């Protein structure tokens, strides 16, 4: 348990190549977070980029 | 010229070209084989981009 991102060292691991050559200008991430019982409104949640 | 306006091998490009005199095919009778673009909109088509 931390208020933020801990202090610490990790390494990544490879999944796909995906052989698509195309012009890639901008990105999005979207998820539903609206409960239509009660209205329809974006809910608690975060992500980080970089 | 065909190159540059429509399709680009990188300068180290690996592999092989395989190329053969299709003359009795849709090519010569009644075809319409196309897109062979003579022009550009900034340069050189950037080897494999589609």
């Amino acid at each position: 348990l931390v208020r933020d991102l801990p202090q610490g060292f990790s390494a990544l691991e490879p999944l796909v190549d995906l052989p698509i050559g195309i012009n890639i200008t901008r990105f999005q991430t979207l998820l539903a977070l609206h409960n239509s019982s009660s209205g329809w409104t974006a809910g608690a949640a975060a992500y980080y980029v970089g | 010229k065909i190159a540059d306006y429509n399709y680009k091998l990188p300068d180290d490009f690996t592999g092989c070209v395989i190329a053969w005199n299709s003359n009795n095919l849709d090519s010569k009778v009644g075809g319409n084989y196309n897109y062979q673009y003579r022009l550009f909109r900034k340069s050189n088509l950037k080897p494999f981009e589609r």
